[PDB]
């Protein structure tokens, strides 16, 4: 709400459902699960969840940062837009997407083995592009993300991916004025949110979203076996709505599991 | 003068503007310049083009210096090598070489003169 | 009219890797005015007009007519012609002039005139100022070496 | 407490690195087997997976029959040891300006190779691209102190340095049984970042 | 157990080395066969690939029970020391050749020597017609020395094969001293001499003083 | 089996030879046909390339039934000793010609020698107008002598051809003595003697007793 | 003193600063110096340049000490050389040798004199 972070990667894998395909942003439950796995170690996640369950805790997925903050294309009412261009895009002439990251793909190996060729895609950022989560300024979050500097984000992360440099900044105005979370007019979820149920019936009627399917494993220390998550369909970073809704933190534990698998989907919005 | 631009296009233009046997109409239009007199100068610039790729430029100063001597001496013997080094501004391009990237430009310029000498007759 | 991308691949390289490095070539083939048959690499993207009439039936047929009615110049000559076509500064025009004239006097004098017409063809379309004939000659000699490989 | 202590080296090339490539196209007179590069920089890269697996196959000959490889490089099974506390990073060719000040045109070279048949004695040439000699790359390696680590911290440092004395004896790269590797770790130090730890005795140990 | 020992020696030469690099289309009067040279120092290398290939093909004449079509068909004595692509036991086989990098630029400059490579001028004479066709080929000069080093790894039970591997490796160095390493070969261009053949163990615990005597 | 045996000899010059040489940066008055020399001791060399090259073409008048017109048209006795490129079996053939180095440079100080080469003036006289055309060509001095190693491979493909090839080797060495080994040759400049023709095995086991009786005989 | 960066220009300036035929203006500007006498001067140095290449300076110092005397004796006989050993600083720059690469540079200076003498005349 109050303080945009800055992640400067220069090497990152961000998943997309495979290893052969990566994506240049990372869909806010990834950064929230990174913080949960960073507060599970240095054991602190009870404080981070008593903070996180509050309505003070907002969090927001990454958008590019090339000399200024970007926002998604709002889906409907005629790919990213700088904040200077969003009002001109709601008139809409041409805002063709420049290069933020080049998505390379490299074949790798496990030498002297039998089915050993895997292929890792990689967003290689173009020497100025950063990714900027927007979250509420809090010291616990700063101790968490200043060590996610050195643990990394997203992909392989122990083979040298997703490792950044955090450069916490104030939010520039005309982007702080339009983060609302309780509005009643033409609004845009710049997170990937999942509404509460009756609130979701309120959400579907004139919401212009994508769906995008957050899924596809639980990272644990208590199974010695990899169990699939509960395959959560969500909304997109575009996803215009009317009458701003209220999201969840959807427990997607693979049933009969020792702990919770949280999958942050509650929205910070953008007025338009 | 010759830059990293037209220095080869100079050399071709020097060869067509070089005197011929208007006489001797048994395979005519041939130069007075014999190609051995010109390969004996390409031999010098070829050893310098090879050593410039390896050694420094301060370690080629005496060697480069001797180049002018030979292009003078070969010009004082035959009149054909004399108008070779006059039509192709070789004594002037020799005074201009001060860096290894300019030494190699002169050393490739002489190869262009030999290449177009064989290409025409 | 249509725009193709042809990729050459070795034995048993996987079709997931093979159908993607060819989508790159046919989006590079869509990366000019209307259409192109982007051959083997990300360059070599010839328009279809300055292909079949101009590479596949003009230049490669003259290359094939030279190196099949003739005995002494082999793949070493074609290799050095491809190298001079791939580097190509103005100094390589001088080196190519010297090279072709120097090999012209190294044929059997019954094979000198066939070589001389081929020399004039290659030196004409190496220095042709259109800029297209060099690229077309390079791909045409690529094709002729890909035919005659044992 | 919690810490993330990073290691640091300029990793110098004593012969030429060949690493990698996805086999684009042969291009009849050009480089067969080009070296891996950076898409933005077009400079050679030592990728972090290539360092990580190489020094965990070097430690699978010393520290094998294991728990100590498993907790330093993860294990897909074995619920404790997933992302085992070592966070590699790609290496990024620091001294590019020095390579243009020593005087060189490209940062990679083409080595000409061949293969002579045992019967025919017919050659078969290759043009392998190498990342040229006396280049330094930036090597950093995050080791991650937690409480379960604080049981067993120091014997994970007699491995890491032991895992860096072996890349200086094996080759780190492609066809390095015949030259082509020979990497070195000049100016090898350690420091602590996010947390708080004492790396005085560690930095005396890294000699 | 595990160990890495290092064979260091000094490749002196006589009838100095042509070992070719780029046969790219050279200049009009210049060297036709340039020797392989380092990118920074512009000095010769005797690379590891030439040493390894020569020493296979010379030990393939000696230690093969049967003549091989290819390195895949080599004997296990050589397939374990030079690797084999096809045998599962012998992928990554026990020896690391390293490039050799001209130890004595300063000693050669102390002698009266301008360039570390000479260009020898050479020709072919046609048999009818007796035309001559010349050649300028580069040649790393005569009494240069080069830092040769091998690394031999000693794994799980390779320990019974250690001694009779080094009898092979020594023997291979005795065959390079009777053959030539590199280009043009049967016309001079070859003679090498391995000097100060010292085996030092580098990693692990092996007793090389019972072994360093074998290489004198 | 595998063996390598080594023909040693000592090349003695007579009217010593001129194997033509290097330098373009020479002079305006001095030596303009330089001789090939060691880059480090500046002593003259007989390179093994010129030894093999004269030896093939002098053995090829004798051992070719059909005329050559090229190497790789030699008659499978010279293809196996000097290599073809175009026989599958005769590419690396069986003979290594090392470069001969100046051996008696200390002996040629007991004789009054200022320098191990000499410069010799030579003068094309024109036959009309009688004008002269001088030159200073260098040559190694007369009693110079040279180490000569020549290494021979004996595999199983040398089944019974070792004696037949050593006939050819000692035929080529006595045929170089009737000819000149590089340089002007028709003007002096050539005459080479081979002394101390001695063959020893350097690798493998082979008998050199019966080899040194078509050498020295 | 003559250095590796100036000796050819010194030699050109010495051959120009050299007397000519004042009378006998049928083909004028001919020197009072002949080609044979200057090649006689270069003959003294041609058999030291080769040994500057081959062997050490400590066997050539004696021959340079007699080279001083050879230039003195050639200066004394004809007055044509006598006004060339002073114009070109030959006896001055002969005492300036002290090693191999100044002996070689002096021999190249003599060749530069001969080269510019052929080039002018």
């Amino acid at each position: 709400t109050y303080k945009l972070y800055i992640m400067t990667f220069q090497n990152a894998h961000f998943g997309s459902g495979t290893l052969d395909s990566s994506k240049l942003t990372f869909s806010a439950d990834r950064i929230f699960s990174a913080l949960v796995l960073e507060a599970l170690k240095m054991g602190k996640l009870d404080a981070f969840l008593a903070e996180a369950n509050q309505d003070k805790f907002t969090l927001t997925d990454a958008f590019p940062f090339q000399f200024g903050p970007f926002l998604p294309k709002p889906i409907g009412y005629p790919q990213f837009l700088a904040l200077e261009n969003v009002d001109d895009y709601l008139n809409g002439e041409l805002f063709e997407n420049e290069e933020h990251a080049v998505i390379d793909t490299v074949t790798k190996n496990q030498p002297h083995k039998d089915d050993n060729l895997y292929q890792v895609a990689t967003t290689r950022f173009s020497n100025d592009t950063s990714l900027y989560v927007i979250a509420n300024e809090s010291d616990l979050l700063n101790e968490l993300m200043s060590s996610l500097q050195y643990s990394g984000l997203g992909g392989k992360r122990s083979s040298g991916f997703g490792r950044f440099e955090l450069d916490i900044q104030n939010i520039p105005l005309e982007l702080s004025d339009r983060l609302t979370k309780n509005h009643s007019d033409k609004v845009m979820s710049l997170t990937t949110a999942l509404p509460v149920d009756a609130d979701l019936e309120e959400a579907m009627e004139d919401g212009h979203y994508l769906l995008t399917k957050s899924s596809g494993f639980a990272f644990s220390h208590a199974t010695n076996e990899n169990y699939r998550k509960q395959d959560l369909y969500k909304f997109a970073s575009g996803s215009t709505f009317s009458k701003t809704f209220e999201g969840q933190i959807v427990d997607v534990r693979p049933l009969d599991f020792p702990h919770a698998v949280l999958n942050y989907a509650k929205p910070l919005f953008f007025k338009l | 003068i010759l830059t990293d631009e037209n220095y080869v296009d100079i050399a071709e233009k020097a060869i067509l503007k070089l005197e011929r046997n208007t006489r001797n109409r048994k395979n005519p239009d041939a130069f007075f310049l014999t190609t051995s007199k010109l390969r004996n100068l390409l031999s010098l610039t070829s050893t310098l083009f090879d050593e410039s790729k390896v050694k420094e430029y301060d370690a080629l100063l005496d060697r480069i210096a001797y180049l002018r001597v030979q292009f003078v001496y070969q010009a004082g013997r035959e009149i054909a090598v004399k108008d070779l080094i006059e039509k192709a501004q070789i004594l002037e391009a020799l005074k201009e070489i001060k860096d290894r990237e300019t030494l190699q430009r002169f050393c490739r310029y002489m190869e262009a003169l030999v290449a177009y000498f064989k290409f025409y007759g | 009219t249509l725009s193709a991308g042809i990729g050459l691949f070795a034995d048993k390289t996987p079709i997931s890797l093979m159908a993607h490095q060819t989508g790159e070539l046919e989006e590079a083939a869509k990366g000019n005015e209307k259409d192109s048959i982007s051959l083997f690499s990300s360059d070599y993207t010839f328009k279809f007009d300055r292909f079949i009439t101009n590479v596949y039936d003009d230049k490669l047929e003259q290359i094939r007519y030279f190196f099949n009615h003739q005995d002494e110049r082999g793949k070493n000559f074609i290799y050095k012609l491809i190298e001079l076509l791939r580097n190509h500064d103005r100094m390589n025009m001088a080196r190519l002039a010297y090279y072709l004239t120097r090999l012209e006097e190294l044929t059997r004098e019954t094979d000198r005139d066939k070589f001389k017409t081929f020399k004039n063809l290659f030196y004409s379309w190496y220095t042709n100022k259109n800029d297209k004939d060099r690229k077309e000659a390079e791909l045409a000699l690529l094709l002729y070496i890909y035919e005659i490989r044992k | 407490t919690f810490a993330k202590i990073k290691f640091s080296a300029q990793i110098r090339l004593e012969t030429g690195l060949h690493i990698g490539g996805s086999d684009a196209f042969a291009a009849i007179g050009a480089i067969n087997s080009p070296v891996i590069k950076d898409p933005i920089t077009n400079l050679p890269i030592i990728p972090g997976s290539s360092l990580k697996g190489k020094m965990r196959t070097l430690l699978a000959k010393v520290y094998n029959e294991s728990d100590i490889l498993s907790r330093l490089f993860g294990n897909s099974k074995d619920k404790r040891f997933k992302m085992g506390r070592l966070i590699f990073r790609d290496a990024f060719l620091s001294n590019a300006d020095e390579l243009d000040s020593l005087g060189v045109r490209s940062y990679t070279e083409v080595k000409f190779e061949n293969t002579i048949d045992r019967i025919t004695a017919e050659a078969n040439p290759r043009q392998i691209e190498r990342a040229i000699r006396n280049s330094t790359f930036d090597f950093e390696l995050i080791y991650e102190i937690t409480d379960e680590n604080e049981n067993q911290v120091e014997e994970d440092f007699k491995v890491i340095r032991d895992g860096l004395k072996l890349l200086e004896l094996d080759y780190l790269g492609g066809s390095g049984s015949r030259g082509y590797g020979k990497v070195a770790f000049e100016n090898l130090k350690a420091t602590t970042v996010f947390g708080n730890y004492d790396v005085k005795t560690l930095n005396e140990l890294l000699t």
